[PDB]
């Protein structure tokens, strides 16, 4: 009840999931930035934090 | 003194570990970032000397009548 001239069709209806699933799984998250995050990474410094203005 | 498997933490293959969430959008929330919340006490110092005083001097009067 499944003709081979069909197969392509459900082949390219997987195509188009597994797209979508993979423009989504090409993206990934960054190093972190955020200062806060990051202020005891200078807050253990071998010398004072120099406020210089 | 210790083999190579205890100092590099793994025997044979080195397991991922799992970097730490950051809460993007609002600051850290740890044992060490509590400063941001809680302040040394700056604003009720001027209070703080003007009731040491008066504690002082009315524990002072009850203990001495108490006494006497
Ligand atoms: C002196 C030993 C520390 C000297 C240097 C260290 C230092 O002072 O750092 C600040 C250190 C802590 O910093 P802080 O946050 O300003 O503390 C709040 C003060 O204690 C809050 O008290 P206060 O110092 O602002 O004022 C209280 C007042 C109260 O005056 C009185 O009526 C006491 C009368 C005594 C007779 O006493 C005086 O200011 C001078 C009278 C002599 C005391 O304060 C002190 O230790 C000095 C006062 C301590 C007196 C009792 C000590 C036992
Ligand atoms: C009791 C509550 C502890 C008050 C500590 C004040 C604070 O915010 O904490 C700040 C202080 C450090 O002060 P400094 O940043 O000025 O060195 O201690 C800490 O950073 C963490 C204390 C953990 C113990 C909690 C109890
Ligand atoms: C020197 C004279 C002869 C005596 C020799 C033996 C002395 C032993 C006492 C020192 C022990 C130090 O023990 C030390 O513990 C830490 C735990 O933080 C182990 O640390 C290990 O495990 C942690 C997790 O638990 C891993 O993430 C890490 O990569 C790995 O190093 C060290 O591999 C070990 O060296
Ligand atoms: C005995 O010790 C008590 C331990 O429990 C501590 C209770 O902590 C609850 C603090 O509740 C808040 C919630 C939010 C805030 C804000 C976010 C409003 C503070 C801000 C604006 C300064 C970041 C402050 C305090």
């Amino acid at each position: 009840d499944v003709p081979i001239e069909k197969i392509p069709e459900h082949a390219n209806v997987l195509l188009k999931k597994i797209d979508a699933c993979l423009e989504i799984l090409s993206k990934d998250i960054g190093e972190v930035t955020d200062a806060e995050a990051h202020e005891m990474y200078f807050e253990t410094s071998k010398f004072q934090i120099l406020h210089i203005y | 003194p210790l083999p190579n498997a205890v100092v590099q933490g793994y025997t044979s293959v080195r397991g991922p570990k799992r970097p730490l969430d950051h809460f993007y959008g609002r600051t850290p929330l740890n044992i060490d970032t509590l400063w941001h919340w809680v302040k040394f006490p700056h604003r009720y110092d001027n209070l703080r000397f003007a009731v040491c005083f008066w504690a002082f001097l009315v524990s002072a009067h009850f203990a001495n009548k108490k006494q006497r």
